[PDB]
């Protein structure tokens, strides 16, 4: 709950998978979106 | 002690007093 | 200063008129604060740090000095002494802030490894035989 | 009441609006759900300068997401802050540009400048009073050099007498990240020249050198980069969304900083930036602003002020402050270095100065500089242009879509002619 | 019976008014809610307020003002503030965008379509008073909508309201501090304005004021809030004859008359005597001598110029508090004495004086202390002419390589207003030199 | 046609001073025909000598008997040491010792 | 540089004749405050009066 | 036409308002002054906090 | 009526007027804080209609040593804070810089605070100026102040107490040229000149007093 | 205010510019730390002139650190008083001058001036009346030397009217350290006479002929003579942070004791120096510090002045004292032995007296005296100079840096015009 600073961003080092998920997309033609069930690496 | 430094406030010869120890004060 | 016993008003302690002395105010380095005093916690409005301000105490800044100091009237004298209920908010583990923290940070670096991205301070560069910037 | 589209086009758009979006919502307090958690009644009060009125008491961006590929848009729909954009803005491709200027311009951005410009058309004509347009892209990839610019092209016809801001980042002199990114700086310089009121120039190792020596970051990653860019972006329109004692908009900058109608290239700063193991043994003060503002070693601008005259410069700040210490700090400054101001302009300095501070700091500063020193930025993709084009090297690249030869030449000419402009005020 | 309509125009003047109607609301026992709690006055006749306020049906006080701005980030605040009950809703015009440092938008773009906004509420003002002595109008030079839409204003108020009297207390660009760039073409092109549509233009220089709270005051590093306070003073001094009882009291008219000697010469100097902090009153008293020398060093002055250079032509000398006619006339006596204060060939007498018994009002968290006496000098004299020359420097220099124009001719004004507005201050700075050669001869050998 | 002809506002000059030879009953028509005779003014219109710290120069002596009067100017030399003048030998050395 | 070391004593020589100058200049007009002017300085006197 | 001048009861008023100004001055200056203090020590706590998560 | 305007220039000159000051508000019913616990005190102090006295002073200095110490100790509350005028550097022991490079710039704060204290006074008898020869702004910014003080008021005398340099013992070594330099002018701008020497108090003082061992008050 | 900004130079600077900042932290009070703790409130309103200011009442010392290696910078730092300095005023290279003045002028010392340049000019635009600069170097080292000069030669024509001081410590005649060293002493000393207003010359071996037999010292390290340095370091700006009864700042003791603008070398003293032993058994009076000041085993520098005549003499007296046993022992001192003071000035001595005595002694009181017998030291040097250079003997080491030779040739010439100046102003009459 630190204040927001450029001096303040770090970095997640205890994380191994890196996946990204689709979520963008075509159906039929059509620019779908989805709604994010997932996030970066499977969490 | 405050409550001395209060009653000891208004004492004198021509030094009107509403104060009480140990008891009610006058409503004025 | 407000702290008189023979001053007592409803168990309160107030300051006479006659102990105020004019050339306090220009007085920057006799009334001043030292050291202070940190706390192991994240910044915010808390109940341990000393000097913490709410918008609380703004408002009532701006409310005493609208009122008119907090003068105490008395019988002969129509101001003697000052009110007590104006300076109460001015009046007060934790751990000291000024202790430094680059000791624990990491060394000091020399200048050419800090030239690392664009070279600053070269003298076979345009800017060295310009005027510099003062 | 004074509303901003804010537009991004690119890898470098997204990636750098993301954190945009994020520093504006921690400012204006907004959850990522979308609502409002904060805790002043200022915060509300110009709200409508950034987000939009809708359905659930919920602010949602005004933010168009532009790029040829969803490759990148698919991190910042993950990221914390994702679920607040509206699904309807995400304009995207199927097939990437390939860092080519042609192909984000005539190929696959024009099938794509459709959807883009019906997006902005709403968004635009929802609006009270639109103050102007607002585009983060770059300058050395396809289809945010390509694609941005064409939607600038696109824009300034039905929208001319508005304002329109690039926070472009601009080719890096010592390395590269494209090999072909001479071409596509030139071509879009040559169309951000004509086309564009408010150009800002971002390189990337100017703040490496900021992270590295000014914040002593060991480790740093593109977070910080782009939230310092986050952080000079949102300085200049902090009047427009917060009261205070001297206000000033992105028009009265656009006045008061651009001389001439072909110098709006300036070089953006930000003041209370100190280490970790610094922040003891320095106050915040006026003056230890201000000195940190006209710093060499604090420009988002790969080059000094020393290598020309000054021009205009620009000083936005926020904080509880007294104008007699800024108007004195800034007549200093002017006075004490009086070779680097040009002689023809009695002041070089605009002042405003804001009210509510950034959370966390008493008192910040966003210096905009406009300085005859960039122009030694243009001769040098210039010359790296004439050194590409003299062997034809990657021109078969461009030709294939139906380029001429002419439009580089152009391209070239035109930046060329800017640099003998910018040269005049150099006496 | 003794109305005054004050318009303030622009970021400038909003933020004068802020503390303008704070001190009028105070001098009167007027609440932040428009509330008269007491109706007797300690100095008037039970119907002072009648030259700021005005009744309604409710048992309310509604100020006689119309704030304007082209942007609302300022009015809001006044709607928002402490006093938000006690303007009328009405009473503070907002518009769309601001003119953005630009004399032409304000001018010619956006000024046009609130002007008859503006008009209305100035027509509806002067409506309800029926002794109107004339307008008080504050804006500033150095800005879009304090220069450009305050001329649109006053051209026309002047072929609305005929031979109305009008005075503005303006802001002056400082000769070394400045907050814009473009300053000096709007304070420029607004000169014509104050000199065709005017009775009596004030100048005040923030710099000036800046070195006044500095020295005289204790504060160092002062606001614009301080700043304010001042010449909310000052405007409190100027009108103090029209609300409240004295020895010589003075009107806005007999000014014009013992202040103003030719038509196109009504730029007085103003400077405020007993500003000082509680700290130093507590040493020195504040006799009328000692207030009537400190108002003629140029130190005191409101404006960076030095009345040494030049001579004076006129001279209006407003008292107020324990003032006796006694120690004015001895005053006047003393100071006629010395050589340094100059005065024309042709003004034999130069001064006009005038009495008020009250002593001015301070306001919580005010700087100045509360004083017996207060003297505020109006004076012309040919040494702000330092000003004129000083601007047009500047003007040359910008417009020699034409360099801002770009901003201005294609927002629907024509180029050549720029040549006429110098050569108009060049007839200006001619004419002030014409009236102030004595007219004597250079004795012989 | 005729307007009053004044001269250079200086300091140490009254702001009214006039001769006392013409406010004067007893000894007055002596004054006057003296003053006919001498042809200097008789007139009362302008009767002020020092008026507005400066001098009449108008109706007076014509204006060259008034400035060829008195003893010629003295050779800056040196002062004797007892007169009063004698405080700013200080500077006539210094003049002395410039040539 | 001899060329600017010459320069020095000429420019304050000029600035000292300026000053005595200037002195003698506000002596020959009277003292500010005229009410300190005893009665021997006055050019009305008593002994030019009579 | 006939007034004297304030008697001694309204410039001795005068003086107390003058005397409770003085106090105010004072009051303010220990406010700024704790004011200066409290942001100080919020910056040193987060540049410690920050130190400790490195 | 019959006042007496003093001015203190220099180190010697505040130290002399400190002991000056602390016997003229014993000599009169002037207290310390300028109260009152009988005209007499109309020539040195002066009036307001609060029960304050202010004296007719002022103490200018170039260095800032030795003002400060009088608006810190006992006496502070007596002074105005305004009649001590101090500067940021000295003359450092030269006529030249007093008299031309550094004293330029003070001078017109201490003519208008002479200006200010004169308009209190009716019946301004003169001047009383304490320096000393062998200092830079006792010597260089004295000079000046009577030189532009004579053009102020003219034939009004202004009386000198000045520290002349000792035949024997001497603080400095430049002073025989601040001592020439400054009687050039004290010639023409001074009515009286009593010279005192430090020596011979210091003889004094051992012989006729049973003081060994004193200090300069 | 009238503030003095620091500048340590190479080794020798940075080991006596630490302990000159614990003995001024000791005198106002200051903890490591950074904050105040002093007894009396006579110690914080002149702090202003060592003592920038940060947040939170951190004083930070007005000192650069200048340094061509990294070995001394992060020795200081990892001391016990080095977290009062600023993190960015140390400004350290990566490869040394190696103990040759060419490397720390010319060629690697001259890539370093333009960051210590921005440090001094950070410095120095935040001062309100800046008084002048203080810098510590030794002429016997390589960035002492070399990067010293160049400080010295490229802050005065940016700064040109400010009072420039410099401790140098000068090579001793007889012990020695460094080889090469009367080259870089002669190139060093040719220019420390064009951009200086005072030189305080200091010699190692005077430092321990004082611990020897003066303080009686056995093992004397380089903290004692530090501390003998730091003393009247600290002796000469004392009457700015405190009042006296008669001030002297560092103008005042420099219009007064240089004659003529190619003299400007003093031999500092320092009066109340006693055993352990001998603490008790001295009675702490004027007449036993003046004869302690002009006894000729007391000066800092190993030239006798009985050789030569005293041009000039000033004397900084501290403690509480009055001024007719100052000045009538100053007489007496002038009276004594007239005939080693110049005779065409007829007075001699300057003197100055603070009130506010160093902690632990009663009084105390700084010698610094403008002599003519200081020419011994130069000709010595140059004669050290003369039997290397005849031979070219470590020529190549500058040589082949660009360094025409002609240099060390101009060097001794301006040299040999120093030392012969000073023998005319001897016997004058
Ligand atoms: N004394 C004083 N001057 C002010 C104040 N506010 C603004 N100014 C002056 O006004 C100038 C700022 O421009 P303004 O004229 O206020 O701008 P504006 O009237 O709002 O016109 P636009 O900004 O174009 O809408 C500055 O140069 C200031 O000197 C104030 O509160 N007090
Ligand atoms: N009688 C007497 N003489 C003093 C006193 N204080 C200083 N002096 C004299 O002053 C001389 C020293 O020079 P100062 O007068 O202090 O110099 P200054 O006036 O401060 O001007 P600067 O030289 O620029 O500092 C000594 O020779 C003393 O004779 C004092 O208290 N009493
Ligand atoms: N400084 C900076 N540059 C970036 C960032 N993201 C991308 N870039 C730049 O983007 C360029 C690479 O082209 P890119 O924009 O990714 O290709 P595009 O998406 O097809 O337009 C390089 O010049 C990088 O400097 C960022 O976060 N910061
Ligand atoms: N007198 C004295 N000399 C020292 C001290 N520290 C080092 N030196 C001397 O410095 C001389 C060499 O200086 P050097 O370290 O080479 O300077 P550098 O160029 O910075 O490395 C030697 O003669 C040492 O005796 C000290 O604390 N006191
Ligand atoms: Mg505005
Ligand atoms: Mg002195």
């Amino acid at each position: 709950g630190l204040p927001f600073l450029p001096g303040t961003s770090f970095k997640d080092l205890t994380k191994t998978a890196f996946h990204r998920s689709q979520t963008l997309g075509y159906r039929n033609g059509y620019a779908v979106v989805r709604r994010p069930t997932v996030g970066i690496g499977g969490d | 002690p405050r409550k001395l430094y209060d009653v000891a406030r208004n004492t004198g010869a021509h030094t009107s007093s509403g104060l009480a120890t140990s008891g009610f004060r006058t409503a004025k | 200063d407000f702290d008189n016993a023979y001053f007592t008003l409803l168990g309160v302690p107030n300051k006479p008129l006659q102990c105020l002395d004019i050339t306090e105010t220009g007085q920057r380095l006799r009334n001043r604060y030292h050291e202070g005093k940190l706390a192991p916690i994240a910044p915010g409005i808390n109940r341990v740090d000393w000097p913490c301000f709410t918008r609380a105490i703004e408002d009532w800044s701006r409310f005493v000095s609208s009122a008119g100091e907090f003068k105490l009237p008395c019988a002969s004298k129509k101001v003697e002494s000052f009110s007590g209920y104006a300076v109460r908010y001015l009046k007060p583990f934790c751990l000291n802030q000024n202790p430094s923290l680059d000791r624990y940070g990491q060394k000091p670096l020399p200048f050419d490894s800090l030239n690392a991205f664009r070279r600053f301070g070269s003298n076979y560069s345009r800017v060295n035989y310009l005027t510099p910037w003062h | 009441m004074r509303e901003i589209v804010h537009l991004q086009a690119g890898q470098c758009g997204n990636q750098i609006g993301a954190k945009f979006w994020e520093v504006i919502s921690d400012e204006h307090g907004i959850d990522p759900t979308g609502t409002y958690h904060g805790d002043s009644d200022l915060q509300l009060e110009r709200i409508n300068v950034y987000y939009n009125e809708a359905t659930g008491g919920k602010y949602v961006p005004r933010a168009v997401l532009v790029d040829l590929e969803p490759g990148t848009m698919d991190s910042v729909r993950s990221g914390p802050f994702g679920q607040i954009f509206r699904p309807d803005n995400f304009v995207f491709g199927q097939s990437g540009a390939g860092n080519n200027w042609a192909k984000g311009h005539y190929t696959e951005g024009a099938e794509l400048v459709d959807s883009v410009l019906d997006v902005v058309r709403k968004e635009a004509e929802s609006c009270d009073c639109l103050q102007g347009f607002q585009l983060t892209h770059s300058l050395g990839g396809g289809t945010g050099s390509g694609m941005g610019t064409l939607l600038i092209s696109k824009i300034r016809e039905e929208y001319p007498d508005r304002i329109m801001n690039t926070f472009s980042v601009v080719p890096s002199p010592k390395v590269s990240d494209t090999v072909v990114e001479p071409y596509n700086a030139t071509l879009s310089v040559h169309q951000l020249v004509e086309n564009t009121d408010e150009t800002y120039c971002i390189d990337n190792e100017a703040l490496y050198d900021i992270c590295f020596r000014t914040l002593k970051l060991t480790t740093p990653t593109y977070g910080d980069l782009n939230h310092l860019v986050s952080a000079t972006m949102s300085g200049v329109t902090t009047c427009l969304r917060f009261p205070g004692q001297l206000n000033a908009d992105l028009r009265k900058l656009a006045v008061n900083m651009v001389p001439f109608p072909r110098l709006h290239f300036f070089m953006p700063g930000f003041a209370p930036l100190t280490s970790r193991g610094s922040q003891q043994y320095r106050a915040l003060t006026v003056p230890e602003l201000t000195q940190q503002m006209f710093d060499a070693k604090n420009m988002m601008a790969a080059c000094d002020p020393r290598h020309g005259r000054y021009l205009t410069v620009a000083a936005v700040f926020r904080g509880r402050m007294s104008m007699k210490e800024v108007d004195e700090q800034m007549l200093n400054v002017q006075n004490k270095n009086s070779s680097y101001f040009v002689e023809w302009i009695p002041n070089n300095v605009k002042t405003a100065v804001c009210d509510i501070p950034p959370r966390g700091l008493k008192m910040s500063a966003t210096f905009i500089g406009n300085s005859t020193a960039i122009q030694e930025l243009f001769k040098r993709i210039s010359e790296q242009f004439t050194a590409m084009f003299r062997r034809k090297a990657f021109l078969h690249w461009y030709t294939g879509e139906g380029m001429d030869e002419m439009e580089f030449t152009e391209a070239e000419s035109n930046m060329n002619d800017l640099v003998s402009e910018y040269q005049q005020y150099q006496d | 019976m003794r109305e005054c309509i004050s318009i303030h125009v622009g970021q400038a003047g909003v933020q004068i008014g802020n503390a303008c109607w704070e001190l009028y609301c105070l001098e009167h026992g007027i609440q932040p809610d428009g509330q008269m709690p007491s109706d007797k006055t300690i100095g008037g006749g039970d119907d002072s307020f009648n030259t700021f306020f005005s009744e309604t049906g409710a048992g309310k006080h509604v100020p006689r003002a119309v704030f304007v701005d082209l942007e609302p980030t300022v009015v809001d605040e006044v709607r928002t503030g402490t006093y938000r009950q006690l303007f009328h809703p009405e009473q503070l015009i907002t518009g769309k965008e601001d003119a953005a440092n630009n004399y032409a938008r304000g001018h010619y773009t956006i000024g046009k379509e609130i002007v008859d906004l503006v008009l209305d509420r100035i027509r509806k003002l002067a409506d309800l008073c029926t002794g109107l002595q004339g307008f008080l109008i504050f804006h500033s030079f150095g800005g879009g909508t304090g220069s450009g839409f305050a001329s649109l204003l006053m051209e026309r108020l002047s072929v609305d309201y005929g031979k109305k009297s009008k005075l503005e207390f303006a802001i002056y660009p400082a000769p070394q501090v400045s907050t814009a760039v473009v300053e000096p073409y709007n304070s420029i092109l607004t000169t014509h304005t104050t000199l065709e549509h005017s009775d009596c233009a004030f100048m005040v220089d923030n710099e000036a004021i800046y070195d006044i709270c500095r020295r005289n005051l204790d504060i160092e590093r002062p606001t614009y809030t301080n700043l304010n306070r001042l010449i909310g003073q000052i405007v409190s001094s100027i009108t103090a004859s029209l609300r409240f009882d004295g020895a010589l009291n003075v009107d806005l008219t007999e000014f014009q008359t013992n202040l103003v000697p030719y038509p196109r010469i009504h730029f007085p100097l103003a400077t405020y005597a007993p500003v000082i902090s509680a700290e130093k009153a507590y040493h020195e008293q504040l006799s009328v001598a000692e207030i009537t020398n400190a108002c003629f060093e140029p130190a005191n002055q409101m404006v960076k110029c030095d009345p040494r250079h030049g001579k004076y032509m006129a001279c209006c000398m407003l008292y107020r508090g324990d003032v006796v006619p006694k120690d004015v006339n001895a005053a006047i006596a003393t100071i006629k004495t010395k050589r340094t204060i100059q005065f024309v060939d042709w003004c034999p007498t130069g001064f006009k004086v005038g009495i008020n018994y009250q002593p001015p009002t301070v306001v919580p968290g005010g700087d100045l202390a509360k004083v017996q006496r207060a003297v505020c000098m109006l004076s012309n004299t040919t040494a702000i002419a330092e000003a004129w020359a000083r601007l047009d420097h500047k003007l040359d220099l910008m417009y020699a390589k034409r360099a801002f124009v770009h901003w201005y001719v294609g927002e629907g004004m024509e180029e050549g207003e720029f040549s006429e507005a110098r050569e108009d201050l060049a007839a200006l700075e001619k004419d002030y030199e014409e009236v102030g050669v004595d007219s004597v001869e250079a004795e012989a050998e | 046609i005729h307007l009053p002809r004044f001269s250079l506002k200086q300091g140490m000059i009254p702001r009214h001073y006039v001769m006392p030879w013409k406010q004067n009953m007893k000894f007055r028509n002596v004054n006057l025909k003296h003053a006919e005779a001498c042809g200097i003014h008789a007139g009362p219109l302008e009767d002020s000598l020092f008026l507005d710290h400066s001098e009449r120069l108008c109706h007076g002596e014509d204006r060259k008997v008034v400035l060829k009067k008195g003893p010629p100017e003295i050779k800056i030399a040196d002062m004797p040491l007892h007169s009063p003048l004698s405080r700013y030998q200080s500077t006539v050395i210094s003049h002395g010792f410039r040539r | 540089n001899m060329t600017l070391g010459l320069m020095r004593g000429t420019i304050h020589r000029c600035t000292k004749f300026n000053q005595e100058m200037y002195i003698t200049r506000g002596l020959i007009k009277g003292p500010l405050s005229k009410s300190h002017l005893e009665t021997r300085e006055k050019l009305d006197r008593p002994l030019v009066r009579m | 036409d006939r007034w004297k001048g304030m008697s001694q009861e309204q410039l001795e008023e005068i003086r107390l308002v003058q005397r409770q100004q003085v106090q105010e001055k004072l009051r303010l200056q220990e406010e700024e002054r704790q004011r200066d203090m409290d942001w100080d020590r919020r910056r040193i706590q987060k540049a410690r906090a920050t130190l400790l998560f490195e």
